[PDB]
């Protein structure tokens, strides 16, 4: 359960500033190692963030075309693995192209989505020799990925909390007559939230509730009563204020999100290839 | 030194979740899919899925890092 | 890494376990899915009657898991003819097992491998559920499970009849079996095959009918059987009291839904009644 999970204890951070500090520390640690091994070949932390967002998009595409069909739980677990890995590791050391596939592989194992290794690597659009090379690299990096996650493999996604909130709305909130007309727009907002860093900053229940109430606001429905009358927050107004602040901050994180740009990702990809050639 | 049952005290940092046996009266089970006869024969009930969904929805809703 | 690798402890299909300075270290598909299952489940759980995963580390596709060191298990206790299992001892073992199971079931996980040698005991007499290699999360309508979990002598009839969806009953039945093995000092239902296991179950407890198991005929491997009336529980457990017989009947109810859950078993008068469970420090030591 989330309330005593490793995700809550160790992978839910206080602010975007702490995440930026971890990412910058990883960047400077790789820079120091590269210098001690021996210039503008190095990637700046914002460039690393752009590449990580691009490769998270690539991981989502890979998990969406995966055959047999990958449960949404596996995709969420893999994306969380990618986010956690590149919090404390530079893309200049470990290539995100390999790391995202390793994330998907480990996620399929952890969430009990049994697929054999050949049918995993067959989903890749490469030659059989290329598929076996990718398989070898995934096997090399699986233990590394597990180590960098600190052996915290269970990821609590917001999809089941979303379902629970829908059940609760259908049962206890007749004001919102048909909660199922919120599902599509709330799912779209959930995808948008997943693009950002919110999965490292908020609880899955908070994320699901934020998506639901954003969908309700988009439809024009004002359902603060459900927060006050059904969640019993009218008995604790400070908790209600904290909850509204959390949801406002999440909506702000979504509105300020900037997607990777094609020219910029092309330039940074050539830079990353140069980085990996020399290492 | 007689044993006395104490319920598990685990803070959920969220709203109270209705008990499993009470889901039927409160109307929750009218919104979860019914359990098939083979599901019931093995001990699986729609109450389990509904209860887990509600618990996950309410877990840590009021918690902040 | 930081461990001394003192003594060899055991070897099984997926791993070999050694003592190490005190902890127990257990050493193209990649990392073994049983080790990953143990890692992913035991990291999220923390309870006095559940085995603790203290550390994890490995090389290549070979990971080593660090657990607390356990002195013995219930199998050695049951098979040791020197020690006498007083009713207090059975109550204590049952209580620790059921509390660990209550915690585990609260977090929507089924052990699916309960048996006396999977219930380990430390020097302080604390019983911990171990061997989470088959343990799986339950309560999800999208997860389809296999019916070949639990060793045969402790497998529930719905599992033997091929249930792909089940709940805590598969643990609870095994618990009942363990209880019976504690009372008889021998395996309760020692079948040599699935059909023989079902035969022994129905010959001992009676063949369940549609009144005691409303949808028993809908299980995919349900086989129509011979109507045995069974043997009354007070005849099998001649030394058992009425409260213990109530607990046994609840644990061995053929309907998995009607079968008592861990919390319901804990609330039963058997555990509240005299005598109280033995303290851990006074439980018998093999
Ligand atoms: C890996 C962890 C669960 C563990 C902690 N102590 N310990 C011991 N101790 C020696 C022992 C135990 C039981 C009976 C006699 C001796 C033995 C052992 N053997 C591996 C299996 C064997 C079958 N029963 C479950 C065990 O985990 N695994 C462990």
């Amino acid at each position: 359960m989330y309330h005593n999970s490793s995700q809550k204890r160790h992978w839910t951070f206080s602010s975007e500033e702490q995440l930026a500090r971890l990412r910058a520390d990883a960047n400077r640690k790789f820079r120091c190692k590269a210098v001690a091994n021996g210039d503008p070949v190095f990637l700046e932390p914002h460039e690393e963030m752009t590449l990580c967002k691009y490769y998270e998009k690539r991981l989502l595409e890979f998990c969406s075309v995966f055959k047999p069909a990958m449960p949404r739980s596996v995709v969420g677990t893999a994306c969380m693995y990618f986010k956690r890995f590149y919090l404390n590791n530079s893309v200049m050391e470990y290539h995100p192209r390999i790391i995202m596939l390793t994330c998907a592989f480990l996620a399929c194992k952890v969430d009990e989505f049994n697929v054999s290794s050949p049918q995993f690597v067959g989903n890749l659009r490469e030659s059989p020799l290329g598929q076996e090379k990718a398989l070898e690299q995934i096997l090399e990096y699986e233990l590394l990925l597990i180590q960098q996650l600190n052996f915290h493999l269970i990821v609590h996604n917001p999809y089941r909390p979303f379902e629970g909130f829908l059940i609760d709305l259908k049962t206890r909130y007749p004001i919102l007559e048909n909660p199922e007309i919120l599902r599509k727009t709330a799912d779209d907002f959930l995808n948008r939230i997943a693009l950002t860093d919110a999965y490292l900053l908020y609880t899955p229940s908070q994320i699901a509730l934020t998506a639901i109430l954003s969908s309700a606001s988009r439809a024009g429905i004002t359902m603060e009563s459900y927060l006050s009358e059904s969640l019993m927050l009218k008995e604790n107004r400070t908790c209600l204020s904290q909850l509204l602040d959390i949801m406002k901050s999440m909506r702000n994180l979504v509105k300020k999100y900037e997607p990777p740009r094609s020219e910029e990702v092309a330039v940074l990809k050539q830079k990353l290839e140069r980085c990996h050639s020399a290492e | 030194a007689l044993y006395e049952y104490q319920p598990l005290q685990i803070e959920t940092y969220g709203p109270h979740v209705p008990e499993l046996e009470m889901l039927g009266r409160l109307g929750y089970l009218n919104h979860v899919r019914a359990a098939s006869p083979q599901d019931l024969a093995g001990g699986y009930t729609s109450s389990l899925a509904c209860h887990r969904a509600l618990q996950d929805a309410f877990s840590g809703l009021f918690w902040q890092p | 890494k930081r461990y001394e690798k003192l003594d060899f402890l055991g070897e099984g299909q997926f791993a070999t376990v050694y003592k190490a300075r005190i902890v127990a270290i257990k050493k193209k598909d990649g990392i073994n899915r049983t080790a990953l299952r143990e890692i992913k489940l035991l990291q999220e759980l923390s309870h006095p009657n559940i085995i603790g995963l203290l550390d994890a580390f490995g090389h290549k596709s070979n990971i080593s898991l660090v657990f607390d060191f356990m002195e013995t298990d219930l199998e050695v206790i049951i098979k040791d003819n020197s020690l006498v299992l007083t009713p207090s001892h059975i109550k204590a073992y049952m209580l620790m097992t059921l509390q660990g199971l209550e915690y585990l079931h609260q977090h929507w996980i089924l052990h699916r491998d309960l048996k006396p040698n999977n219930l380990l005991l430390d020097e302080n007499g604390v019983l911990k559920l171990a061997d989470f290699g088959l343990a799986k999360s339950f309560g999800s309508p999208n997860r389809a499970y296999t019916h070949q979990v639990v060793t045969r002598w402790y497998r529930a009839p719905e599992l033997l009849f091929g249930a792909r969806m089940y709940g805590v009953g598969v643990d609870m039945w095994a618990v009942g079996c363990i209880l019976a093995e504690l009372l008889l000092r021998v395996p309760f239902l020692p079948g040599d095959s699935d059909l023989d296991q079902l035969t022994r179950i129905f010959e001992t407890l009676g063949t369940p009918t549609e009144e005691q198991w409303p949808d028993m005929c809908s299980l995919p491997d349900y086989v129509t059987f011979k109507s045995f009336p069974g043997i009354p529980l007070h005849h099998i457990f001649s030394a058992a009291g009425d409260d213990l017989l109530d607990l046994i009947q609840g644990l061995f109810l053929f309907n998995p839904c009607a079968r008592i859950t861990a919390t319901q078993a804990l609330k039963m008068k058997y555990f509240s009644n005299r005598p109280g469970p033995t303290p851990g420090c006074q439980l018998p030591r093999p």
